[PDB]
């Protein structure tokens, strides 16, 4: 009951994000204090905002909320799902290519070709459980094995700890046929996205009691590098699971457009050009939709207007500001 | 369609993976800049260079884009030189700070993207160590840690099982009167050799590398390697002077010295020091470095330390050719290069220095128009340059003072403290009395007179090391020489597939014209310079049939052409390569196929 | 519960694969029976021995549970003698047949379940090589073949470059009149020794290597290996006699040979062919074995040709030592054992042979009555006991005979032809006039006649090698030497989970008693004999304390008990083992773990 | 049309008896050209078979033949179904783990609990075309690697050489909803079995030009020995594939008691044991099926009569010739 909807959110909220992130949150915080503080108040801004979607949700049942309403349907299409659809295949590229240079970065145009082809590869299969349980395991062992071992700048650190928690507002949509949502899903998200926090947080102390936090910075892979540090003999597993659950998580013409045009995302752009330009729009309509609700609240707003006049994109606005609006 | 596309992206992505060459380690790219301990930088103030001033000066380093530091042996020593005699290898001396200021500066280093090497002597130790004060009461299993062996030993004077005569001094075999036995030193007379044919001596020196190699130090470089193991045969050595008569034979250059030098079981002993470190050099990025460093000794007994195609022992021996050298000319200097690049093992990686802490400054040994010169041709090798302290800028070697500590009369020039500054003892301290009186020339001298002012012999040192990182035809690319002559030597590298080679000429004569249309063929009417050996003619023109050069003049000219030397059937027999790639200009990668 | 019960069978066999210890290769299991090609059999009636010969009685050889025949060296050399200087490495003499008659050979072996093994003379080759007569006239790549050196030879005699003598005469270096420069050779006059320090000499024995291996000659066996490489500074040798006068040392004994013996870089030429061969032994029943074979030596040189614990030089050295013995005693045999189980590296595998071609053989050097007890010390021993032809009954040498081939007086004893029946020459050729007479007491002693009696010195070499093969403890056991005597030799094998050792007891004495009881603790009132080194006596009752034994008399006791020596505190430092296992009565399998 | 029923046939015919015949059928011929001819005897005499079934199937439709029929349902019950489900399984357990012991044969007490690990796991999974595939790849690599290095006792050979040609009894049954029967099903016989006839001897003649015929007694696996010897470096892809597929090709009540009693066929009896046990009482119904058609024909008849008189095993006698005159 309460425990099986607990453990669905679990599921859905804990991706191939919090691997990925901390080489970005800390080449922004500079730190290791602040950069568990910035973790910390992703966490609880992902719950707020998850248990105001639960509220949000179960009384209106692109739903949420004219022209609104059209442009979200526009930027879901092209900036939206495109975009997220190649950040997640550049991150399996990114990981299935990294322990085969050691010593060197990968180059550009090896990364780009296989995350190309794992875009092709994905629309094809789709046009026609084991990734789960296999990352709860790396998710496992690198907590377990890092504790018998141990005993402007700042919205950037956001933007890339907050792609961790990748799938908190789409909790309400495969948790209403469970049972009563009366007190079971709020509960399951004030206890299951703290519980991924406190996860995440156990997880990225591993890394730093292993190696220094000046290596972080030259490691595209944090997690490559930590399995030959640690698990010397077996050092293998570690690659090839992640790799093979990242590859998991990754309608005729609604594929095809979405995978056309994420490879011309690819080329102009790196991992890192990418996290920001999609927090951006994806944060500017969430703004928008807490926004609509007011005409937790009082905290989700002035957060995310500091979320968007920090970093004030150019090549942003001329897109989702002036693509659509010489159409309509 | 795109199914067929799809694959010939994994197809190509799996061919660049099996394409792509192994990429240079730490110590294959990158120069060295070997710094004296004691003469580097003062912090506590009391006159003696200590580790928290390296730390200091840490930021100078990189500005020299330096990739390892390897510091001078700092162990707390009875006898600071003749081959540092450590007493205690898990400890520190008082001088140099502690053992929590080393692991400050290590982790300091490994910050700032730089690696260190610290020396390491396993061939002997010091009088005052616990192991040669157990050995003379014969206590547990350090009774036979040292070469024992019974002498007559009567009221006046000591008789030796054999004439073999020390480095430094007579009658290698000492008598003591606790053991009442002659011990085997063969360097000093408180240097007794550590007896390497014992299986538990041979796994002591396992522990102390891998004691250090925990702290990070990032590899090791061995200082006495040929005098490890002797002959079980106390026999006499063959004298040079055959009608000589004994009880006379006192020096060791008047010896053949064929049983305590190189023996049979010596390499192997170097090939066990290398497969302990390769327990630490499982990690991608943390590789350990070995060097051997053989000094006075032939080229063929030096090249043995690269190892063979089957078996690693070192990755380098330190070159020491280079810096005997006091007159050079374009013979001279042409026979060194080639001897070290005919000799070695194809695939290994070769290296060069100029000065050392045994050798003379190299304005004292060359003069002050050979500074400029010199620092080119290291860094303009394929080898990985290794400079010494105070060597990018020109430092003369100072008079032999009376120190009240047993350090060598001779040598000693080149301990003199860096200048850094114009104030009291050139800013290395702001103590009195230091160990080591500056040497006087230092208000014009020092590092940051030399920064200020342009075309000085600082900023040469500066943007080589960044045309050697930064352009790939010095890092690894081929070397072709062009003949040989006695007043200018040149050689070509170059690299397939990058369309550009990189001409670098250097006089060592008197002041003599070169025409550079009788030595390599295809040469335009006009070339550029890039950075000279007096930093105000770069960028000029000069046509190859006729230039003017000084004499300590050196220059580097960059021409476009896809005519590499390396391709024609002449010049097949003076080219060599370490690593053979090619380079793809539309594709930015690396290519071994090409 | 079937859920679970599936996976705790996969979790048994992932253990047992992962618990099951390497299988022993086919050089570790079986013994040797080394085979004279030229005295062992004759087919085609001419009167030398011949490779068919070899093929016809490859029955007789399997009925002895021999496992590989390692065959002495069969080329075509103008000198048969003297360490086998070789002609034509690529061509057999027309002596043992041709070409076709090889290939027949080991594929009639391979038939059988044997292996094969040819000797292998990579110092030397002969002055009719096709490489030392192009190396006269300085034709090509040969001009550096060999070691040449430019000698004064005036009107009377020549003057060598150095006081270097040869092993079997004066002068190691000759001069020719053709080249007019003198040749090292240091074994005869027309055997010049081959420089290795050329590397297209050391690659032309890479392709004589490759040659034989197509041909599946299943392993090599070096014959000089300490003779390949020299000083390169021709300097005189030390001499014995310092007060010796010169122009007189004329014999290999009175010089030290410390510049032509076992000098630098020689191991690694030996590290380098084993390299060549792992190439060819990549399939998982196809192993090469190399033998070094290097006689008259230290112990601790020997055992440097084992390999280093992380580069592989050679199977095992072949043990020179247990020939040479002529007066064996309880002492001098212990001594023995114990010399090459002390200084061996642990996880070798040792190896032992009674006689061989160079050496007398051992009813001859020991006496009739030595036979049985020295055939059962060979197959109670934990190396790979090597058997020379004609050894497994009692065969004795025969007087010197004037032969018109350059042979060796001495040493030739040994090559008296395989006595096999009673007719004729043994029945060893048809012929008439053979090369060697056969020995004169051949109508007692031969296969047929030692056949069809009982209690013979045949029977005795089957069933011992029977139950080398059958039993475990003999194959890869323990071997725990019980103290030292002058009068009887005691060791005890034994293996962890067998609850049952092997006793093994030989006299070398003049008919004494021993007493079980004060050796070995907890031994019953009464214990049986399996073998008894005299036959008839197997299967009897003895007691322990009070054992009647002859002079040369041999016993083995199998007890039962889980008391194994080797557990003790006081059998720690005498027990010894190469591959550590535990046996499993239940599951009949081989344990690392117990 | 024709070449879809021909590739049908051929899939149903090339089994996991390929290289695990060899070995039995040289240790009884002795020889390479008599086993080469008892293969060809053997494919030729399978043709027939499926030949004359297809005439006998197609006119009928134990449908073929009262007590006779009982007696064939008995008997597949016990002996022909579950004992070559055995024999799939030890040869997929002495192919799994060849490789481990490269010097030495491998111990009877692993091969048998693994092979018992493999029953147990099948008969789970089974009550709860990849392996086709990767199975004609080892049979055209063997054949092709083979051609570019080339240019009483007679009984039990075709024993062992017959149970590679399994599935020729059962090919009436899949066949009748391709086309029409008329001239399809006899055609696709008469030139798809003898098809696997020569692609049989063509893989055979792939053994004895690498290995000589010595070594082949002595090789439990003649395929993991073939594939170090000639593809040295990718030596691991033979014993991989031919255990993949082999898994593949070995109702609750049904397999229950098929994995129960085949568990105890493998303590007292080996893996030659077997195939002379199987092979006797398959042969022995084969023979009283073409008996009860009749009730070429000349030979079919003195060689029929020679394959049962030739081996005439303890416990054998007491299940065929005990336990149904009890019953009847
Ligand atoms: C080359 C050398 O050092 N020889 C030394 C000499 O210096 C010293 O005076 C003498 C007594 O100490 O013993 C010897
Ligand atoms: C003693 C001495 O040389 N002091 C000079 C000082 O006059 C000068 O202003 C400064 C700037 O370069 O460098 C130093
Ligand atoms: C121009 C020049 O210096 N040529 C020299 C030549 O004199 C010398 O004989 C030869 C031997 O080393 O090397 C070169
Ligand atoms: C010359 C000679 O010794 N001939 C004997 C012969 O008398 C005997 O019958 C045969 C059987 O052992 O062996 C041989
Ligand atoms: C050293 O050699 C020279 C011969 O050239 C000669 O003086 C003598 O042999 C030796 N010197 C002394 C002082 O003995
Ligand atoms: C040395 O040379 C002479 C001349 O042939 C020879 O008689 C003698 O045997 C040689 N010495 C030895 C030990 O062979
Ligand atoms: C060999 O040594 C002995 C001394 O024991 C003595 O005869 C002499 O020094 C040498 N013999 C000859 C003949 O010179
Ligand atoms: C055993 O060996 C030692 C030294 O080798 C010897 O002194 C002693 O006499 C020997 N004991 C016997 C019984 O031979
Ligand atoms: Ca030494
Ligand atoms: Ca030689």
């Amino acid at each position: 009951g309460l425990i099986s909807g607990i453990s669905i959110i679990v599921g859905t909220i804990i991706g191939s994000g919090i691997f990925v992130s901390p080489k970005s949150v800390l080449s922004n915080t500079e730190a290791v204090g602040p950069c568990l503080i910035i973790w910390a108040a992703c966490g609880v801004l992902a719950t707020l905002g998850a248990l105001c979607f639960a509220e949000l949700g179960t009384m209106i049942t692109y739903l949420m909320e004219p022209i609104p309403a059209y442009l979200f349907s526009w930027a879901s299409l092209i900036v939206i799902k495109p975009t997220s659809f190649a950040i997640i295949c550049l991150s399996f590229s990114e990981y299935v290519c990294a322990p085969f240079y050691v010593g060197c970065k990968p180059p550009q145009i090896v990364v780009k070709c296989l995350a190309a082809a794992a875009i092709l590869f994905i629309s094809t299969v789709n046009s026609l459980n084991i990734f789960t349980a296999a990352k709860l395991v790396i998710v496992a062992i690198i907590i377990i094995s890092g504790l018998v071992l141990l005993a402007g700048a700042i919205s950037l650190a956001f933007y890339n700890g907050l792609w961790a928690y990748d799938g908190w507002n789409q909790l309400n949509y495969i948790t209403e046929e469970l049972r009563n949502p009366y007190r079971n899903l709020p509960l399951a998200i004030i206890i299951g996205i703290p519980l991924v926090t406190a996860c995440y947080i156990l997880m990225n102390v591993s890394y730093f009691t292993v190696m220094t936090a000046t290596e972080l910075l030259q490691s595209q892979a944090v997690a490559v590098t930590f399995g030959d540090r640690v698990l010397y003999p077996a050092s293998w597993i570690v690659p090839l699971f992640v790799a093979f659950s990242t590859i998991g998580a990754a309608p005729a013409p609604a594929i095809i457009f979405y995978g056309i045009i994420a490879t011309i995302y690819i080329i102009p752009g790196d991992i890192n050009s990418l996290v920001n330009y999609f927090s951006f729009a994806a944060w500017l309509f969430y703004g928008l939709t807490i926004l609509g609700l007011i005409v937790i609240p009082v905290l989700m707003t002035l957060i995310s207007v500091f979320l968007v006049l920090a970093p004030i994109y150019l090549y942003c606005v001329l897109f989702i500001l002036s693509g659509l609006l010489f159409y309509f | 369609l795109t199914v067929a596309s799809v694959l010939v992206l994994i197809a190509a992505t799996i061919a660049i993976i099996a394409l792509s060459p192994k990429c240079l380690d730490w110590w294959q790219e990158g120069p060295m800049y070997q710094i004296y301990p004691r003469s580097f930088k003062d912090s506590n103030k009391d006159g003696n260079g200590d580790l928290k001033g390296i730390q200091d000066k840490l930021d100078y380093i990189t500005a020299l884009n330096i990739k390892t530091v390897w510091i001078t042996s700092f162990y707390k020593s009875s006898l600071k030189d003749f081959r540092y005699g450590v007493e205690d290898f898990r400890e520190v001396d008082p001088i140099f700070g502690t053992m929590e200021d080393f692991e400050n500066l290590v982790a300091a280093i490994h910050d700032k993207g730089l690696k260190l090497i610290i020396d390491f002597i396993p061939n002997h130790t010091s009088d005052k160590h616990i192991w040669f004060q157990l050995s003379r009461t014969r206590t547990g299993k350090y009774t036979d840690y040292y070469i024992w062996h019974d002498c007559t030993h009567e009221n006046g004077k000591t008789i030796p099982p054999n004439n073999w005569l020390s480095v430094y001094g007579n009658s290698s075999w000492h008598f003591d009167e606790v053991r009442n036995q002659c011990y085997f030193h063969q360097f000093m007379k408180e240097q007794p050799d550590l007896n390497f044919r014992n299986p538990d001596v041979q796994e002591e020196i396992k522990e102390i590398l891998r004691f250090w190699l925990t702290k990070g130090v990032d590899g090791f470089s061995l200082d006495a390697v040929k005098f490890l193991l002797e002959a079980k045969h106390l026999r006499d050595e063959i004298q040079v002077n055959k009608t000589q008569i004994p009880d006379t034979v006192t020096q060791y250059s008047e010896l053949y010295h064929d049983f305590t030098t190189t023996q049979v079981g010596m390499h192997d002993i170097v090939r066990s020091f290398r497969q302990t470190m390769d327990q630490y050099s499982t990690e991608p990025g943390r590789y350990r470095f070995m060097g051997t460093e053989a000094y006075a000794e032939s080229i063929d007994r030096t090249v043995m330390y690269y190892g063979l195609p089957f078996i690693q022992e070192a990755d380098f021996p330190f070159n020491n050719y280079l810096s005997m050298l006091d007159t050079v000319s374009g013979n001279s200097v042409y026979e060194v290069i080639t001897s070290w690049m005919e000799n070695m093992p194809e695939g290994k990686w070769p290296n060069w220095m100029i000065g050392g802490p045994d050798s003379s400054r190299l304005t004292s040994r060359l003069g002050n128009q050979y500074v400029n010169v010199m620092n080119m041709l290291l860094f303009t090798l394929p080898g990985t340059p290794i400079t010494y302290y105070g060597e990018e800028i020109g430092m003369g070697n100072i008079v032999a003072a009376n120190l009240n500590e047993s350090y060598d009369i001779n040598t000693l020039r080149s301990k003199s403290p860096m200048q850094w500054d114009n104030s009291s003892n050139a800013g290395f301290s702001e103590a009195s009395n230091t160990w080591l009186p500056t040497n006087s020339d230092y208000h014009t001298v020092n590092v940051d007179v030399q920064k200020t002012q342009p075309r000085s012999a600082l900023k040469l040192y500066q943007d080589l090391s960044l045309l050697h990182a930064n352009e790939l035809l010095l890092n690894r690319g081929w070397f072709c020489h062009l003949r040989n002559d006695s007043h200018y030597v040149v050689y070509t590298r170059e690299l397939d597939g990058i369309d550009r080679i990189f001409i670098v000429v250097l006089n060592f004569g008197e002041s003599t014209l070169l025409n550079l249309h009788n030595m390599i063929s295809g040469l335009p009417a006009k070339m550029r310079i890039r950075l000279s050996t007096n930093s105000a003619d770069k960028g000029s023109k000069v046509d190859t049939s006729g230039i003017f050069l000084d004499k300590g003049e050196g220059l580097i000219f960059e021409h476009n052409t896809k005519n590499l030397l390396h391709r024609q059937t002449a010049f097949r027999d003076r080219c060599f390569v370490s690593n053979r790639a090619c380079y793809s200009s539309v594709l930015n990668i690396l290519y071994t196929s090409c």
